[PDB]
């Protein structure tokens, strides 16, 4: 039917608290055969997860795809938030042109 | 056109110097090869990056763009490498190379694509 959606709400922006886990949720209709990868959009970007497996920092991140009542919720949690993991994250559907949905992280030190 | 060059090579995140080439000139319609170094015996994943949309080319021994330009190969025990098929003006900019080792390398190569 239709191409790939990223659907309202997806990749909200936060402040979170140092130290609480912090999830970014994307929510994909139509995916099809396409695949979601999650990044962190500093310069340069870092890769966080591809379809449904994290590259990086196995304790730091998880992922949980194709959750929610209808299965299509993709959820990225940063574990114990630091000053470090404060910018922006996106959420990118591999169509051409990429679908992108990009939140920004803040990070509040006591 | 020397700005746009820097500002590609200086997202390099290295312990030591990228031993291979960092700028690319190729004429278009034909093949581009970006390389990825990786230390002897170690097992690590490697990502490609497009910098000018952020789409993830490559990552691991999959190619994971929908373009089918694009494969991802081990050409030597320590080298990886982007083959680019069919090369177009388009395609020129800057291209990122991740590995998941510690320090979270990242190599940086410039490609520059020639119209005739
Ligand atoms: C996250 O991305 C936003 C944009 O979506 C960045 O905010 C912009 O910051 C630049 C300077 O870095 C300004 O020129 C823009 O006007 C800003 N736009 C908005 C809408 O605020 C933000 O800096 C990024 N966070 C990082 C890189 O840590």
């Amino acid at each position: 039917g239709a191409p790939p959606t990223i659907q309202q709400p997806s990749m909200s922006s936060a402040v979170a608290l140092l130290g609480q886990d912090v999830d970014f949720t994307c929510i994909v209709n139509d995916l099809g055969s396409h695949m979601v990868a999650f990044v962190k959009a500093d310069s340069p970007p870092r890769l966080l997860s591809f379809d449904e497996k994290v590259f990086r920092r196995r304790n730091k991140y998880e992922l949980k795809p194709r959750i929610g009542d209808l299965h299509n919720e993709w959820v990225l949690t940063i574990k114990n938030v630091q000053e470090s993991d404060r910018g922006n994250y996106s959420c990118q559907i591999n169509t051409e042109p990429i679908t992108l949905s990009t939140g920004e992280l803040d990070v509040k030190v006591p | 056109a020397s700005e746009e060059v820097m500002a590609c090579l200086r997202q390099e995140r290295s312990r030591v110097e990228n031993p291979s080439q960092t700028i690319v000139n190729v004429v278009a319609e034909n093949p581009a090869y970006l390389h990825c170094s990786v230390p002897p015996d170690a097992e690590h994943e490697i990502a490609w990056t497009r910098v000018s949309d952020g789409a993830l080319l490559t990552a691991g021994n999959r190619t994971f763009t929908r373009d089918p330009r694009w494969q991802v190969s081990k050409k030597s025990a320590n080298i990886w490498v982007l083959n680019l098929r069919r090369a177009e003006q388009q395609d020129s900019g800057c291209y990122l190379c991740e590995i998941n080792d510690k320090h979270n390398t990242v190599y940086a190569v410039y490609l520059k694509v020639l119209e005739p």
